[PDB]
């Protein structure tokens, strides 16, 4: 019996989005196994941070309009969502966007915090348009690893919001994008030992990496059920 | 109110009863059928492709 | 908008007039996801009136159906139209095209039989882009009768009810604004005049002995349709003449006093703009003057 | 027409892919038909049928 | 040459035949019809006349 | 419908592809094959059954 | 951060062959996750003993008829591939069969050889009719993974050989049939959920349960470098 060890060989960043990672050696026929558990994992399991709540000042509803403001209420939540999201130690925290005067709201227009990095700065969030229009408000952005809208959040709520709270549904999963590709690797003289070629496009949120490293982490972790107990 | 332990009775009483599924019009008698029924989240009822 | 349409697609969208459409062509003065204002060419521009056209958008209004009717703005400030231009998109239309529904990539192929017969597989990326989402405004009407058994009224009084319920109600017995409720939470409290005595032997006894001292009342009070569960978007109270006013009631007439009176003073004051930039153009033209004029009061 | 343009999206002409099962890692034996179709979604709720 | 909104957006159109009638009004019926009932045109027969 | 069509599918015979001619023990041996991509379910067999 | 931990309920083990394993609860898409990742590897890389080379004497061309054997060549070559092995230390072996006259030719009638166990003496081998007939061969069996035919062989055939040495499919692989369902978990109030079902079929020698963890096993000295 030769068992073969694979090891983490390339991890290419061609941009800030995506990364190419290629893994040898992979024994014959594993390049598939991998290939599809890895995928799985990845996009459904990938923790990431998404806009989870918000207050915004003289908006009771998702529904209404504030006045001077281009986007509605609900359009804007659209935008919050989209924001790329990177946290160092704290779970939760509370960005506070104040923006005034005529302009187009960037991230970068938010007050910046120390434990929090904006992966898109550039990021719009809403349009200022009347000279004396003036927005400010509390956005809540969590950690979290899927999707869990609002309603699901809802249901189980004992924590009673105040009025005025939006909640956002969250779209945690930072995996935007993911595929394999399985061909044969460069073995000086083996023949037969191939490559595992991940294409992936994220969010900015999580690195290639750590990607790689948490995905077959949780991956072993579930094998330990299998293992442990007969 | 609705808390887990209703959902426990129902399944005990669910459990070996069987319901009548109708489709009008009823063109012949297996326009009604029994099943026993499981229960599932959503508002959809399921049918068995066979039927 | 449609990957593929027609060409009747825009022509469709500018019928159904629910778009708003620009019906002299200039340039954009004011945007507003609630005003559109544009200031008109002098070609378009009647020497009587003054050239500031304003257009007042529609958001999130009830169709008959139950739908959402919301217009957005298209076009952006500063930015030069031509007359029979989209200013703002009524709810299904794209760019001046007809946006009917939502594009996807299918794939055709039987599954494990969840595309059975004409069934739909689909992807829970359709829930997580929001798309396919509906917005669906309802109706609900409290009504306060009057019958001969005593006049009914509207409080936040309501008998043996979990104060949860009573919690989101104000001292009027109105929901509050924005807030989000259940089917079957009470929006508006309302009490009915009972009238019992039917005691027959057994309770009797424990009515005497707990106490719990019966104070005649219905519970009419408005509850929310089963299963049912979304947003408080906006509330109306219409109080007869005999009977005096509300707390709410007057309240929210006095939020849409200063609604009207806001709304008409930029009325006023957007087109009184128009009129005297206008007279800046005319005696600029034959009078050589923006020292003395500029500085000097405007009325 | 429809061919021509498939070329300029540098796309199968036929308008079939081969498909890789993101269950199994399986291709399925033969490219399918893909692509994009307008749909919509009813007055009819199941929210109201029910 | 176009409008600002087709030069924002165009759509192509395989259209074989020029369409030489713009299309008419939809709307024109309902439209056109109610005018004639409260038209005033003294000598005109329509609605209240 | 699609049960019928999944049954012509496997049923329906095909010119060489993959491991024609191979003789098999048992029923079981010939999944086998096809998981492994080591066989086409059209190709044509010996197969030892009882 | 939430994990979802699984753990082994139910082991219906109707043969020893046999056995279907249930697992809950699973978090939603491991179903599949696993379910592939198992069958897989299970398979295509299980480690095993078979039945590669023969050599019957006056049996030089597996196409021929020997002498009182009803069965053809053909017949035996298929019967033996299904033999099933057990040998402890040695790599590479060959076994020596010689059985006479009438009946029923069964695995017993290989000689005995410490080391080397028949997991089944009374497989069927060849029915022997004249007890004239007399039947002598040497079987070889090889170590190996996964499953090599003989048109395979023939591939990486370097390896040169003798006539008379007729060459058979390599059934390395003791798991013999393998599928997952994938039916509704619903665990109390959250319902995504789903169990696991997995039906294996083994090749006797190895019991289904350990077939399990060699899976793991080799699945998981994989993940080793990635979770340095």
């Amino acid at each position: 019996t030769e068992f073969l060890k694979p090891r983490l060989v390339d991890i290419e960043q061609v941009s800030s989005t995506h990364a190419k990672v290629t893994l040898e050696p992979l024994e014959r026929g594993f390049g598939h196994t991998l290939g599809n558990a890895l995928r799985r994992i990845l996009l459904s399991s990938m923790p990431g941070c998404a806009v989870t709540e918000v207050e915004i000042d003289g908006v009771l509803h998702e529904y209404s309009t504030k006045e001077g403001v281009q986007e509605d209420i609900l359009e804007i939540l659209l935008n919050l969502k989209g924001l790329a999201v990177r946290v160092q130690g704290k779970d939760e925290v509370i960005l506070t966007l104040n923006k005034s005067g005529i302009g187009p709201v960037t991230a970068a227009d938010i007050t910046h915090d120390g434990d929090v990095e904006i992966v898109k700065p550039q990021h719009v969030i809403c349009h200022l348009t009347d000279e004396n229009a003036s927005i400010s408000m509390r956005i809540k952005v969590q950690r979290g690893r899927g999707y869990v809208p609002a309603s699901t959040r809802i249901h189980s709520e004992e924590d009673e919001r105040p009025i005025g709270r939006l909640l956002v549904d969250a779209c945690y999963s930072p995996v935007e994008r993911i595929a394999y590709n399985v061909e044969a690797a460069r073995v000086e003289q083996r023949t037969d030992l191939d490559k595992l070629v991940i294409e992936m496009e994220t969010n900015g949120t999580i690195d290639p990496e750590e990607a790689i490293r948490r995905a077959a982490t949780i991956l072993a972790e579930q094998l330990e059920a299998f293992v442990d107990l007969r | 109110r609705e808390e887990a332990v209703v959902w426990d009775i129902l399944d005990e009483v669910i459990r070996e009863h069987p319901v009548l599924l109708n489709r009008a019009p009823t063109l012949h008698r297996l326009g009604i059928q029994a099943f026993e029924p499981v229960l599932i989240e959503g508002k959809a009822i399921q049918l068995h492709p066979l039927v | 908008k449609p990957l593929v349409g027609t060409g009747m697609e825009r022509a469709v969208a500018v019928d159904s007039g629910v778009t708003a459409v620009a019906k002299r062509g200039g340039v954009v003065q004011y945007v507003d996801a609630s005003r559109i204002v544009i200031k008109v060419n002098e070609d378009e521009m009647y020497p009587g009136e003054a050239g500031i056209d304003i257009y007042n958008l529609t958001k999130y209004t009830r169709s008959n159906q139950n739908t959402c009717i919301n217009q957005m703005p298209c076009v952006s400030l500063g930015e030069p139209v031509e007359r029979g231009d989209v200013l703002a998109d009524g709810p299904s239309t794209d760019l001046g095209e007809l946006a009917l529904g939502q594009n996807m990539r299918v794939a055709f192929m039987p599954w494990n039989g969840y595309n059975f017969e004409d069934s739909i597989l689909v992807s829970e990326r359709v829930v997580q882009e929001d798309r396919f989402t509906t917005i669906h405004i309802q109706e609900l009407a409290c009504v306060s009768r009057d019958t001969k058994l005593g006049p009914e009224e509207i409080t936040a009084d309501i008998p043996n009810v979990g104060e949860a319920a009573l919690s989101k109600l104000d001292e009027s017995g109105i929901v509050y604004i924005g807030a989000e409720v259940t089917g079957g939470d009470i929006l508006v409290g309302k009490v009915t005049p009972k009238g019992e005595t039917q005691l027959t032997p057994e309770e009797k006894l424990l009515r005497a002995i707990f106490g719990e001292k019966a104070s005649d009342v219905k519970d009419s009070s408005l509850r929310v349709p089963n299963g049912v569960s979304g947003t408080v978007i906006d509330v109306q109270v219409f109080t007869r003449d005999g009977v005096e006013k509300d707390k709410r009631a007057l309240e929210i007439e006095e939020m849409q006093l200063k609604q009207a009176k806001k709304d008409l003073s930029e009325e006023l004051q957007i087109l009184e703009a128009g009129l005297f930039s206008r007279i800046r153009a005319v005696l600029v033209a034959g009078g050589v003057e923006a020292e003395k004029l500029d500085k000097l009061p405007r009325d | 027409e429809i061919k021509e343009l498939l070329k300029l999206g540098d796309l199968p002409t036929s308008g079939q892919i081969r498909l890789y099962d993101g269950r199994t890692g399986e291709q399925f034996e033969r490219p399918v038909t893909v692509g994009y179709m307008y749909m919509l979604k009813l007055n009819h709720l199941v929210d109201d049928k029910m | 040459v176009y409008s600002y909104t087709e030069k924002k957006r165009i759509r192509k159109d395989f259209g074989k035949r020029p369409q030489v009638l713009d299309v008419p009004y939809l709307l024109s019926i309902q439209l056109d019809s109610f005018q004639k009932f409260i038209e005033q045109d003294p000598e005109g027969q329509y609605g209240l006349e | 419908q699609d049960v019928v069509l999944g049954l012509y599918y496997m049923t329906r015979d095909c010119v060489n592809a993959k491991g024609e001619g191979m003789v098999l023990t048992g029923p079981k041996e010939a999944e086998r094959l096809y998981r492994s991509g080591l066989a086409s379910l059209h190709a044509r067999v010996k197969v030892r059954i009882t």
